[PDB]
């Protein structure tokens, strides 16, 4: 979830957040 | 009660502490290199468990 | 007011900086959410040395990790501390390096790095007076040893009247995991020894032979092995962050052991180590400290100082101690090893005392040794290379990115002179002056 | 009147600095916060402060000093501490990135940088002081800012201020026991250029004070923070003479004129005694013959040399407390009869006494005991030309094939100033011996 | 101040050394934890010459355990006092030498010898003025003594200007329980010569003779032979512990014991040795002692004076006494008995007194003895080496190892030539 960049990603849930 | 007497103690190395009187000591935390993860202190047990599991 | 910004490079080097970030938030007391819960209050005096300020009282590192693959990213991120990094400094690529060298030196890297010069330029001007950087990553790797080596000359190119310490890990023979690993490092040698003031030669062996038979350790995990390369880094900057009775920082260090430019390859060793069933059976004195951190065992790199001279030494200690004791047991391990030490130059022990000690410890100390016997690891590389570069073996994996043949050549006969330049100094007549 | 500044530079400076401001505020009854109490308090209040203690009219009495240091970790403990409301804040001057043990670092880089803020905090110190005495300099040889910054100082203060007296209370490098390596590259340097813009170099090392404190004190490991105790007591007998009355009075430009004989010789040795334990003083009654002995004992020097190996030049004692000036004179007979104690032939008087009426006073925590009588010794000896010796052989030897010279020639300096300094020492070295010939 | 390093070489070596520092931290009150639980101030006073500090008010003895097989071992550590030793003492070996002398000297403790001067170079700089070492081992087993003749040998040039002093398990012919035994005697006593300031004699015929005849023991165990050879061991360095009326260290009994650097090999004994049957009956007197000494019964070796001559005698008395009693009964001893000392030296008796006596005791007695009559001792293991060596018999153990046959025909040539010097002196 953290490694995808910001185009390319679906909408997940970062770590921490 | 002379200023810097703790270093000149002769019974300094009999009111002291050996820093690792138990495994649940407070003051043993990461920064101080006393305690270590590898030690595997639930070995013996988690070798019974992986027999009873085989 | 005296800023070390860090600098990860490579998977090895974001497991190192994720204990390292860990074992100094606990010594100056940092949840890992980022607010301050300590006793103290000289624990913030000097915080900004390794921090920065934020809005309601929450320190973020002065630390950029940077990797050619996002499995680690992830992994320092979600990790135990991992919360409290900035994640603008995680900056990472998506095809990793493939242990080799070359692309991380020529073509996968030299894309990647206009973003981490960006970051590290930001983050380094913000300083008031920038005092040095500092790098942790191995030279067994590709995306370490290829693109750390990189920022390496790009750094000192920009900021030239800088001091930059790194932390390399050296490869070793006999617990070696990677074939190409002479090549990847043989390559990045003569990038150290041109263009880095310090340099840390950190061995696996040495970090499993202290986890072995003098910790008496089960199970040796790397986390564990990181503990002890933080115990050394953490330690050698602690008269920046602390007052003391004699203070001596990371540059008063390095002029006091570095007598020519090319001589700065340096061993650590942490002092105060015991294991579970001994600890109760020793005390905790200056002499002590002294015999546990000058003997063969505890240095960490895979060089025995007995077939070598030791040719400038250090004590960093630590606590609140009386220091004819530090004054007196460096001055008896002098007079006795004639042989060891070097007679070229008198009295090559730099001492440093700090007040403050590590959290639980009332005393420790902290080694940097300056060798001759260094030179071995050197030719043991040298002769790993010359076996397998004889028979162009792996060689299609380099030449195909562009880098000629005449390149191994130049590195051959880099670190030759190297070996034979430590040799002389080695073995030279103190009483006599040549021609000069 | 009768004033003098003290400049303590360097992290030797500052920690000998607040010993020795401390035994100065309890000798005159002032806390750290500033303020004489009421009782002392009169408009007849004794001025005998306004040598070291300036005066304010609401009540406060701050101190003539000035504390600079390359380095803010040892001055932030100054302004943390117990004497934080005492000193002025903008008298504890600080920089930044020190100086890492370099000659070159605080003599052309680091050290022109911060001198014209220095030397106008000494011109605002220096126009209040009616009649000024000298100024007393406290540093070190082997750091970088007590060999680089004060070697500039002394230029500078000499285009300033003409004529003033100079006083140094130096911690020379010991002969076996150093903290640093490249030490002895600074103590060729700081000689070099100190000998001919100083007017007196007072002599101490610290292991030569170690051996005193395990004797003589009954303690097995002393720290800094009471070896600069016994530092304080000998300047505190230096300028107890203008401070309090006495049969025999000694300004600052009285041993400077007696002890300094030809102008490349003004290196004394500062003895102290009695330097004994509060126990052992049970047993001991100290005469004024006792402890005077005991200065010319070569066990109490405190200078790692023997003066039996050379000659003496001259002398100079100052008494505290309860002494007559008969048994001063006879004690005295008695050391010139000794054939262990040998004179120049042309020095057929080497002495100079002062005689005060106050007693030493005790600090609390202290090491030494509260005693009726003591004397300090500063005696100049051709016996340090082999301190002189052992120091040039750790120079050459480590200048053999130049090593740690790219540490200072990329700083600012040449390759020839190494050159220049030893020269001018290995004539230092020659003019020693010609002046201990006997005709 | 002045510190003795002990030394434990093989099984033997452990075992005496386990009742060893059980029976002196008794005498020091020291519990099996390690805590001092004393009685008096005396005892605290010299603790440094045997024990270090360590956190706590914990002390640990200045001992090293060798050995090459872990079976030893383990007894010593789940004994009654084997916690008090620092785990870092014991050096073991994964393979042992098996009887064999060989092993022990050439090729299995050549690798072992780096550990142990590891260690004892690591804890003797430790002592402020090193008074010296001590050693205890067995001649019988390889173990002990083709390793612990080495240790002699590398400790030597090592440090120079100390003294050592190396308590031998000589064997015997009766007790004699290995066949190849005489090579392993030896070609020890061969270096036992030439690196040793000190040596002792204890045979364990005679310590079966002394709990058979005088202690009236039905089973005498290892522990009851242990009790009794350091309870001697204890009783010669008295004197640097508790303070005495006339004190001697063990360099001032060595100088006067010794008036050839060759003979240095002497017998002791231990007077007040009394039956439980017999304790109620014996009156505690001084002259009762040296009775109890000079009888030929009380010896600790499988030799008589009588077949010899006294050369030099050394006594040392424990307990708060009369001196004029000792002076008087040792020139009573000395002056009657006019044919076993030698004519060329007048005034044979070296004499100590220590103020405090023995635990549980109240006068007690050591005597240190060299004489003529250990030559027999050595003759009877030389006869019995070349009627064993001529025939090539267990050769190939010894000549296939790194053994040429030179070795053999000079540790035969030396204990002759040490015989011949021994039997100058009982007629000349
Ligand atoms: N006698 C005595 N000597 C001291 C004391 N403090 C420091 N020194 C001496 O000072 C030497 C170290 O150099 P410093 O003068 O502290 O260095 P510095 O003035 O801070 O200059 P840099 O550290 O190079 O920036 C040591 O060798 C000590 O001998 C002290 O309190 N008493
Ligand atoms: N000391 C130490 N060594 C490590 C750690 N992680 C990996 N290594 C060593 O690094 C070598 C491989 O490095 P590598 O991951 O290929 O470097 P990279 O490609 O630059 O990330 C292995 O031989 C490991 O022994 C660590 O956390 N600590
Ligand atoms: N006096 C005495 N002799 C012993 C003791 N233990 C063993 N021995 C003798 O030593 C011989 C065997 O010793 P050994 O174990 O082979 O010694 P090592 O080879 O050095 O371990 C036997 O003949 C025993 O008589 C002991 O505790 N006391
Ligand atoms: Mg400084």
């Amino acid at each position: 979830s953290f490694s995808t960049p910001v185009p390319l990603s679906l909408g997940k849930l970062l770590p921490y957040e | 009660t002379r200023r810097e007497f703790d270093l000149s103690d002769p019974l300094a190395l009999k009111k002291d502490l050996p820093a690792r009187q138990s495994d649940n000591d407070v003051r043993n935390t990461i920064s101080g290199m006393q305690k270590f993860m590898g030690e595997d202190l639930n070995f013996h047990e988690r070798k019974k468990f992986q027999e009873e599991q085989n | 007011m005296r800023e070390i910004v860090h600098l990860q490079a490579g998977q090895c080097g974001n497991q190192i900086g994720a204990k390292f970030w860990e074992v100094i938030s606990d010594e100056h007391g940092i949840d890992p959410t980022g607010t301050y819960h300590g006793d103290s209050d000289l624990q913030l005096e000097r915080i900004n040395v390794y921090y920065n300020e934020a809005t309601g009282g929450k320190y973020v590192p002065r630390a950029v990790l940077v990797d050619l693959e996002p499995g680690t990213m992830d992994s320092v991120r979600s990790g135990p501390f991992g919360q409290i990094f900035r994640p603008d400094n995680f900056v990472f690529g998506q095809s990793g390096a493939g242990n080799n060298w070359a692309k991380g030196h020529y073509t996968e890297g030299a894309e990647l790095v206009d973003s981490v010069l960006d970051v590290v330029r930001k983050e380094a001007e913000s300083c008031d007076c920038l005092q040095g950087f500092q790098l942790t990553h191995s030279l067994g790797g590709g995306t370490g040893s290829g693109m750390g080596t990189l920022l390496i000359s790009k750094i000192r190119e920009e900021y030239p009247d800088r001091i930059m310490n790194t932390f390399s890990v050296v490869p070793s023979p006999k617990v070696s995991d990677t074939v190409v690993e002479p090549y990847n490092a043989t390559l990045s040698v003569h990038q150290l020894v041109e263009n880095t003031d310090e340099t840390y030669c950190i061995d696996n062996e040495a970090l499993y032979d202290i986890c072995f038979r003098t910790l008496k350790l089960t199970t040796p995990t790397y986390g564990d092995l990181n503990h002890l390369v933080s115990a050394t880094m953490s330690g050698v900057t602690t008269c920046l962050r602390f007052p003391g009775q004699l203070n001596a920082d990371l540059r008063k260090l390095a002029v006091n052991m570095v007598p020519f430019p090319r001589l700065h390859f340096f061993m650590p060793g942490f002092a105060p180590l015991t294991s579970r069933g001994s600890q109760q059976y020793r005390a905790l004195t200056v002499p002590e400290l002294t015999q546990q951190m000058f003997d063969a065992k505890n240095m960490m790199a895979a060089c025995d100082p007995r077939h070598g001279r030791y040719l400038t030494v250090a004590a960093v200690f630590r606590g609140r101690m009386s220091m004819k004791e530090v004054d007196e047991q460096m001055l008896n391990v002098q007079n006795k090893n004639s042989s060891y030490f070097v007679e070229w130059i008198p009295n090559n022990v730099k001492t440093a005392v700090c007040d403050i000690p590590p959290r639980g410890l009332k005393m420790s100390a902290t080694f940097i040794g300056n060798s001759t016997a260094i030179q071995e690891l050197f030719k043991r590389i040298s002769e790993q290379f010359t076996a397998m570069f004889r028979r162009k073996a792996f060689l299609h994996w380099y030449t195909g990115e562009g880098m000629d043949e005449m390149e191994f050549t130049e590195a051959e006969s880099n670190m030759n002179d190297l070996v034979s330049e430590y040799q002389q100094y080695q073995d030279a007549t103190a009483e006599e002056e040549g021609e000069f | 009147m009768r004033e003098c500044i003290s400049i303590h530079v360097g992290q030797a400076g500052v920690q000998i600095g607040n010993a020795c401001w401390e035994l100065y505020c309890l000798e005159h009854g002032i806390q750290p916060d500033g303020q004489m109490p009421s009782d002392k308090t009169i408009g007849g209040g004794d001025d005998s402060f306004n040598t070291f203690f300036s005066e304010t009219g609401a009540g406060k009495h701050v101190p003539r000093a000035v504390f600079v240091d390359l380095e803010p970790t040892v001055i932030d403990e100054v302004r943390t501490g117990t004497y934080r409301q005492l000193f002025h804040p903008e008298q504890l001057i600080t920089g930044k990135e020190d100086a890492a043990n370099n000659y070159a670092r605080g003599h052309y880089t680091i050290g022109k940088e911060i001198i014209d803020l220095v030397l106008d905090r000494i011109r605002k110190l220096a126009d209040q002081c009616t009649g000024l005495q000298g100024f007393l300099v406290f540093h070190s040889f082997g750091g970088g800012t007590g060999s680089g910054f004060t070697s500039l100082l002394m230029e500078r203060l000499s285009v300033d201020y003409g004529k003033k007296s100079k006083l140094e209370f130096s911690i020379y490098p010991a002969p076996q026991v150093s903290t640093a390596v490249v030490e002895p590259y600074n103590s060729i340097l700081t000689t070099h250029t100190t000998l001919e813009h100083s007017d007196c170099a007072f002599m101490v090392d610290n292991e030569a004070i170690y051996d005193i404190c395990r004797r003589n004190l009954d303690i097995e490991r002393p720290t800094y923070t009471n070896l600069n105790r016994l530092i304080g007591q000998i300047v505190s007998s230096i300028t107890a003479s203008l401070r309090f009355d006495g049969a025999l009075n000694v300004d600052l430009t009285e041993f400077q004129t007696n002890l300094v004989p030809y102008p490349r010789i003004h290196f004394p040795l500062a003895t102290y005694a009695p330097v004994i334990s509060a126990e052992k003083a049970y047993h001991e009654q100290l005469s004024v013959a006792e402890i005077t002995n005991a200065c010319f004992e070569p066990a109490n020097q405190m200078v790692k040399c023997d003066p039996r190996h050379g000659k003496y030049m001259a002398c100079c004692l100052l008494y505290r407390g309860d002494v007559v000036p008969k048994d001063v004179n006879a004690a005295i007979a008695t050391i010139k009869t000794k054939r262990t104690i040998q004179f120049v032939d042309w020095c057929p008087t080497g002495f100079k006494v002062g005689i005060n009426y106050q007693p030493p006073t005790v600090v609390p925590g202290g090491d030494l005991a509260k005693v009726q009588r003591a004397v300090c010794m500063l005696s100049n000896t051709t016996a340090i030309a082999e301190a002189w010796a052992r120091l040039d052989h750790k120079f050459d030897l480590m200048y053999a094939k130049r090593a740690f010279v790219h540490w200072y020639v990329g700083e600012g300096m040449e390759e020839g100033e190494f050159s220049e300094a030893r020269e001018d020492m290995a004539a230092l070295e020659k003019d020693y011996e010609e002046v201990g010939v006997d005709s």
